[PDB]
């Protein structure tokens, strides 16, 4: 029982390192999806200013 | 009196300086048409600069 208890209390560590790991990975794409959106209005107005 | 052999040339040169002058005014309408076309080019040319 005691050494259940314990081994339980290495998987909610465990777990917990993984939504704090993936929120990383998230934080990451968000700052990606920002870059590419801006990224693709600029090049938009190059190809405006090509077009002209 | 001897004035024909004068007169014969005097005829020529005046229905040639009427050519000369309706020429070198066609070169003066063309010329000033040109200039004209030359400085909206101009404009074209610094809108293709500002997209660079």
């Amino acid at each position: 029982v005691e050494e259940g208890t314990k081994l339980a209390d290495e998987a909610d560590e465990k777990l917990n390192s993984i939504v704090g790991a993936v929120e990383r990975i998230n934080e990451m794409l968000q700052n990606i999806a920002a870059a590419i959106e801006e990224q693709t209005a600029a090049v938009d107005e190059i190809t405006t200013a090509m077009t002209e | 009196s001897h004035m024909k052999d004068v007169q014969t040339e005097t005829f020529s040169v005046a229905e040639s300086i009427e050519e000369i002058s309706k020429a070198n005014e066609e070169i003066t309408n063309q010329l000033l048409g040109i200039s004209k076309e030359m400085d909206n080019i101009s404009t074209r040319i610094e809108s293709i600069s500002a997209s660079v």
